[PDB]
């Protein structure tokens, strides 16, 4: 019923040699990962690595190329459009748990917190 | 190359991370054990056929209900995990983690995964379950879960001692490999 299944295991990060890098036509699901990568990043240094939950799925947001590119659904496309605002309510949430503020004062903390830090990251990016 | 994208789902403190590690490295973790299993990919020959493997953790908690779907697209099999010592987790199966993967990837195959099976037979955690009027799960009643969400089947797993831990990702790569 079955087949001759060998797994090779080796020890340490080979994952990065397992990704496929050519890129889609239209509407590349990669490059919606690449983007989803950087707005974690984003909330990751806003949350100042209390949450390394943000950065871990960060990592996986490359991970994730070990399947090939192919275009990309509209619940895919969708996700990447609500992902920033879905961000900046989990530093809000966060923020009213760890701190004392009022829901209303969070979001604008998160709000703002988030936008900075995505500037300084875009100008960061290197050459 | 052809490749097998795994996805881990499951309650928090199940032990989703750790059966990632002892699989990987055939090692039981006590001093690092992140929330989130770190970047995993491997190769794999299945019938003379070099696959490629990754194997993707998620976070259980309610915080990252709308982040923890980004890792969905182009999974080949979802593992849906509960411990056997935790009927609660049992429970969320059927009314969190079944319906979410289902709802993003709805012919997605899963297996549903028991952990800890080693808890079974450890009387300190029996004793605690009596208390509040639990027993742990038994393959029986698991198994039956299984046929009513229509999982693939279900197996079981100690992380801990690497019991039916190779058969669950036999089976999974197995599912994977489908209609
Ligand atoms: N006895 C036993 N304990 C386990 C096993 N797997 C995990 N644990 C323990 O369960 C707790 C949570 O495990 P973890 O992998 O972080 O669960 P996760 O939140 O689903 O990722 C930790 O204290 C582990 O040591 C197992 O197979 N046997
Ligand atoms: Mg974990």
């Amino acid at each position: 019923a079955r087949p001759e299944i060998i797994v090779l295991r080796e020890p340490g990060a080979t994952w990065g040699n397992y990704l496929q890098h050519q890129k889609a036509s239209n509407h590349s699901l990669h490059n919606l990962y690449n983007l989803q990568r950087d707005l974690l990043t984003v909330a990751a240094t806003v949350l100042g690595k209390q949450d390394p939950v943000l950065t871990s799925m960060a990592n996986q947001m490359e991970l994730a190329k070990v399947k090939a590119d192919r275009p990309a659904t509209k619940q895919e496309e969708a996700a990447a459009k609500a992902l920033k605002k879905n961000l900046i309510e989990l530093i809000a949430a966060r923020t009213q748990q760890q701190d004392g503020l009022p829901a209303k004062e969070a979001h604008r903390f998160a709000a703002v917190a988030f936008r900075d830090a995505q500037v300084k990251q875009l100008n960061n990016q290197p050459w | 190359m052809q490749t097998i994208k795994c996805v881990v789902v499951g309650d928090g403190a199940v032990g989703k991370t750790c059966l990632l590690i002892s699989y990987t490295t055939n090692k039981f973790p006590s001093e690092y054990v992140p929330t989130v299993f770190d970047n995993y990919a491997v190769t794999v020959m299945i019938g003379g056929e070099p696959y490629t493997l990754g194997l993707f953790d998620t976070a259980g908690q309610e915080d990252y209900d709308r982040l923890r779907p980004l890792s969905y697209p182009q999974t080949d099999v979802f593992l849906v995990c509960f411990s056997v010592v935790s009927p609660s987790s049992f429970e969320n199966v059927k009314e969190k983690w079944v319906p979410e993967i289902t709802h993003h990837c709805p012919k997605t195959p899963f297996l549903l995964v028991g952990t800890q099976i080693d808890l079974r037979d450890d009387p300190s955690t029996i004793e605690k379950l009596a208390k509040n009027k639990q027993k742990p799960i038994t393959p029986e009643t698991a198994e039956k879960l299984a046929r009513d969400l229509k999982a693939v089947k279900y197996v079981e797993c100690s992380a801990l001692t690497q019991k039916g831990l190779k058969n669950v990702f036999d089976e999974a790569i197995l599912a994977a490999l489908e209609p």
